[PDB]
């Protein structure tokens, strides 16, 4: 029915315990970065004006989609390997994720023809 | 007090006097438009400005949940017992302590001060 | 307290309640109805304002409480204005018995017959309410 | 009579295409524009290009009448639209979509200070008096 | 000064990329609002409030010399950080500043000048109410004002 | 005689027109079924001191909308057109203004979500990649 | 979503009104951009709050502030606004009932959690600006009791007043029994301790 004053002390700590079970304490850091990668990183790439180049052939570069791989480390031999944070702390590595962007290149040579090529995951 | 705008260019009308007849005229600058003035007063300022906050108080404050309510001051126009009371809220009020009341009843924007 | 009143800097801005600039060329028909009863007393025996006077007129209202608190009356204030500006400003004022202290200002006859006749009243008003010291 | 309590219902009709596109032209309440005195009127694009997305100029009775500049409404309503409904004798409303909205402001017609004259008179701002004199001189 | 003390307090706008703050009415003129009514309707929403009216009087008198949008744009451009070698460059420069640099959150499209005039009208209105004491001044420490 | 001349017959005949604001989905269905000419019916009722208007959408097109009327004295609005033949005309003056909204509200919040969902689909987000690009 | 929704609620766009209408209507601002004006701010605010509590079109972190004496409604959807959860109070009664506590006790093997309290409209996030418009009960056991009659219009209630303390300040026992400079010195020493 209703929370009586004798149960409120127990009731409010249940509500708060459920808050910290869900959100935790560092939620501001984690949610701020999640939004940055998921949304801000993509908005910046789409908002940037397409590169237009003129000699006279005309070239246009349109950045189109961002992909972000799991944090990966490349050994001296060049073999990529998923980097565990403990390895990053131990080996003084930088815990970084490779960032890729799809790019579509279109070129016009005033010959009523356009060539469109897409560089996937550049 | 009242401000007049030129009917031709909607610019401000400024006070003028016709040396030919010595009557106040509201003449438009940059427009050669003139109007026969009727107020005869070109400027007035109140230094003590004892204006009543009742003119400034808005009837919608009756909806503010943070304002206190009293049953001891029933509205004169509707008899509603609950009223919302608060202070001046204007910096020009050198003695901003008196209480202004507003009727809590809907559509009754009556305001008064004790 | 009398010494305090003589020491404290007092300017017309402290004693005036409100002020307004009117246009009334005929003093025998003051735009302010209340002034007609007392202004005609001066125009019954005019001096330095017989021949001409500026139709533009500045009216000031003085708070009886502020005036009496400072032990000031319209008499020395009018004299102080004429002492500071000379006869350039014809100062005319109602009797102390009036419900409100009122003073009327017009530019001298020879100036009407020094920057301007109309807007200059705002300079005078603002100057009287700022730099003039009673 | 029944006019005080009349009730009517009319079918709504929306033509698929029209030879003339419908636009809204709004004027400020203080302009008190009157169409009876508009013996002639012109609506045309501005000359600043000397175009499809540029201001419009409205002139009435040639040069003798009032002049106005029409500006397109910048804020579009991606989720809302406007339609004009007109009374018809056949008992059905014809609705036209508002293709464009233009707000018109009057343009004063007088010898406004040119850029050169304003540049000249600007120095007076430091000590100008009796502004009427500046227009009487000009 | 007698002339200055007679007009009193006046409003100036410190626009971006401009060396000296321009009179506020020049910006409304530059945005294309010609008559004082067109400008005041954006600053004073209740003409029956003579106190606000007396506050804008000196701002109008200072800008009186500039009665044309192109003249206002030329004036703004003349004070720009990049002085235009010609009136057309000055107007285009001033137009670019008002189009993109001033109040970008309100809009940057060619027809957003109406929204910028209302917001600039509101900025002046807020300044008038503060000077008239009808609203309390904003507090820098208030976390509602922080991000 | 000029390309910019407007045919004022709409104004000369004092053609009065009603300006109505409607949702894009509502107008989208009307535009889709525009060729039918049977998008719905508009009902108008007036009383001694009150009046009400509402629109009912055709069942086949949906597979009551009361109108909120607004005064026209606050701003003078007019309707004009541009012909494909490069000839302008003035159709009339807005004598009444209203906005169309459905009678129901709770289900409308759902329909708004439906429109919002369709409008959100183009919002591209950075995709996580399981394996590095070789 | 807010701007699109406000168009349905008769908010008049600035470019579609005469300045004479700005006198009585309330200004609606979104992220500080003046979007338009509205003639019935009370019904609008009630609708915005109802949608936010139901999470229909407005997310939990959007704050709506109505400045009654200023005829302004400000809606902030921008980032960086600090906010905190508060229990909602209606008709001087908490919206939180024993059914919610029982469901929260049975948190595991039930998947009921904090997100269900927010979705149920039982608790909502109040930012520092909206807090100015809020009348906040410190505790339901004493602040909203009809006998106190201090205020009969509480809008929200604190969950627990100790949640005003931080991480290091939450480690002090009985901080309400210590001189305020001593709580500050401990907050610093707690970071310098060993464990
Ligand atoms: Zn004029
Ligand atoms: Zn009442």
């Amino acid at each position: 029915d209703e929370i009586t004053p004798d149960l409120w002390q127990e009731a409010c700590w249940i509500v708060i315990s459920s808050y910290f079970d869900e959100k935790g304490l560092v939620r501001q850091q984690l949610d701020s970065f999640d939004e940055f990668i998921q949304m801000s990183v993509q908005r910046i790439v789409e908002d940037a004006p397409p590169i237009d180049l003129q000699a006279p052939p005309r070239y246009l570069l349109k950045f189109e989609q961002i992909y972000l791989s799991k944090p990966t480390h490349w050994e001296r031999d060049g073999a990529p390997s998923p980097m565990m944070p403990n390895e990053a702390r131990l080996r003084n590595l930088t815990y970084s994720a490779p960032l890729y962007v799809d790019i579509t290149k279109t070129v016009i040579k005033e010959g009523e023809e356009q060539l469109q090529t897409q560089h996937q995951k550049t | 007090v009242g401000i007049r705008f030129c009917q031709e260019c909607n610019n401000m009308l400024y006070p003028k006097e016709d040396k030919e007849n010595r009557i106040l005229l509201y003449a438009c600058r940059n427009c050669d438009y003139q109007q026969e003035a009727d107020n005869s007063c070109i400027y007035v300022n109140k230094i003590t400005h004892e204006v009543d906050e009742l003119t400034q108080i808005i009837a919608d404050v009756s909806q503010d949940p943070t304002l206190p309510r009293t049953e001891d001051h029933p509205c004169q126009k509707c008899g509603h017992k609950e009223a919302v009371f608060f202070q001046s809220h204007s910096a020009r009020a050198e003695d901003a302590m008196r209480l202004y009341y507003v009727c809590t009843a809907p559509h009754c924007g009556h305001r008064w001060t004790e | 307290k009398d010494i305090l009143c003589r020491l404290e800097h007092t300017t017309l801005r402290k004693v005036t309640a409100n002020t307004a600039i009117y246009y009334d060329p005929n003093p025998q028909s003051t735009v302010v109805a209340e002034d007609q009863e007392w202004v005609n007393v001066y125009y019954e025996m005019p001096d330095f304002d017989v021949a001409r006077i500026s139709p533009w007129l500045l009216r000031v209202e003085l708070d009886r409480k502020h005036m009496t608190d400072r032990k000031l009356t319209m008499e020395q204030i009018a004299e102080k204005i004429n002492a500071g500006f000379g006869d350039d400003l014809n100062c005319i004022f109602n009797d102390d018995n009036a419900e409100k202290l009122v003073l009327r200002i017009r530019i001298m006859n020879s100036d009407e017959n020094k920057m301007d006749d109309d807007v200059f009243l705002r300079c005078i008003e603002s100057n009287m309410l700022t730099d003039m010291t009673l | 009579g029944p006019s005080s309590q009349n009730v009517t219902e009319y079918v709504v009709r929306v033509p698929k295409n029209t030879t003339k596109k419908y636009n809204i032209m709004a004027f400020n309440a203080a302009d008190k524009v009157n169409f009876a005195t508009w013996n002639q009127a012109r609506l045309e694009r501005d000359l600043s290009n000397k175009p499809e997305d540029q201001p419009w100029l409205l002139r009435v009775n040639g040069k003798s009448g009032r002049k106005f500049k029409g500006i397109k409404k910048g804020g579009v309503t991606e989720n809302t639209s406007y339609y004009i409904f007109t009374q018809c004798p056949d008992g059905a409303f014809e609705a036209f979509p508002v293709h464009n909205w233009y707000n018109f402001t009057p343009l004063a017609r007088h010898r406004t200070l040119t850029a050169e004259e304003a540049e000249e008179e600007w120095e007076r701002r430091n000590k100008v008096l009796n502004h009427f004199s500046i227009m009487q001189q000009r | 000064g007698a002339k200055k003390s007679a007009i009193g307090q006046r409003i100036v706008a410190t626009l971006p990329y401009i060396k000296q703050e321009v009179p506020i009415i020049i910006v409304f003129r530059a945005l294309g609002f010609v008559s004082d009514r067109d400008i005041l309707e954006h600053i004073i929403y209740d003409f029956e409030d003579p106190e606000m009216m007396e506050m804008v009087k000196p701002s109008l008198d200072e800008a009186f010399v500039i009665q044309e949008q192109n003249v206002a744009l030329n004036f703004i451009g003349s004070r720009g950080a990049k002085p235009g070698v010609t009136k057309e460059k000055r107007i285009k420069y001033a137009k670019e500043v008002l189009q993109k640099e001033m109040l970008p959150h309100v809009g940057v499209s060619d027809f957003c000048e109406t929204k910028k005039a209302y917001f600039l009208g509101y900025m002046v209105h807020r300044l008038l109410l503060a000077a008239l004491g009808r609203r309390e001044l904003d507090d820098r420490d208030h976390y509602g004002n922080k991000r | 005689a000029e390309r910019g001349e407007l045919d004022l017959t709409g104004a000369k005949q004092n053609t009065g027109v009603w300006l109505v604001k409607v949702p894009k989905y509502l107008s989208q269905q009307w535009a889709k079924a525009s060729g039918r000419g049977e998008v719905g019916k508009l009902r108008i009722a007036k009383t001694q001191g009150r009046t009400e208007v509402s629109f009912t959408l055709n069942e086949d097109l949906a597979n009551e909308h009361p109108f909120v009327l607004q005064s026209v004295g606050g701003q003078t609005l007019t309707v004009f057109t541009e012909s494909s033949s490069d000839k302008l005309s003035l159709e009339g003056i807005v004598v009444q203004r209203a906005e169309c909204r459905p009678a129901a509200s709770e289900n409308y919040m759902r329909l708004k979500r439906l429109q919002i969902e369709e409008s959100s689909k183009p919002v591209r987000l950075s995709q996580q990649l399981d394996k590095v690009v070789t | 979503p807010i701007l699109e929704f406000l168009e349905e609620w008769s908010m008049e766009n600035l470019e579609e009104i005469s300045p004479a209408a700005i006198a009585d209507a309330t200004k609606i601002f979104v992220n500080g951009c003046w979007v338009g004006i509205h003639k019935d701010p009370e019904q609008l605010m009630n609708t915005l709050r109802k949608l936010r509590r139901q999470m229909d079109i407005i997310v939990s972190e959007v704050s709506m502030i109505r400045d009654i004496r200023e005829r302004e409604i400000r809606i902030y959807t921008d980032a960086g606004r600090i906010c905190r959860p508060l229990l909602i109070v209606e008709k001087q009664k908490l919206l939180l009932k024993k059914r919610h506590i029982d469901q929260l006790k049975e948190r595991e093997y039930n998947n009921y959690s904090w997100q269900d309290l927010v979705a149920s409209g039982v608790v909502e996030y109040i930012d520092t600006l909206e807090e100015e418009t809020v009348m906040l009960a410190m505790t339901p056991d004493d602040l909203q009791e009809k006998e106190v009659a201090y205020c009969s219009t509480y809008t929200h209630c604190e969950i627990h007043p100790s949640m005003i303390l931080g991480v290091c300040a939450s480690i002090i026992p009985f901080p309400d029994h210590n001189q305020s400079p001593r709580n500050t010195y401990q907050s610093a020493m707690g970071k310098q301790a060993m464990g």
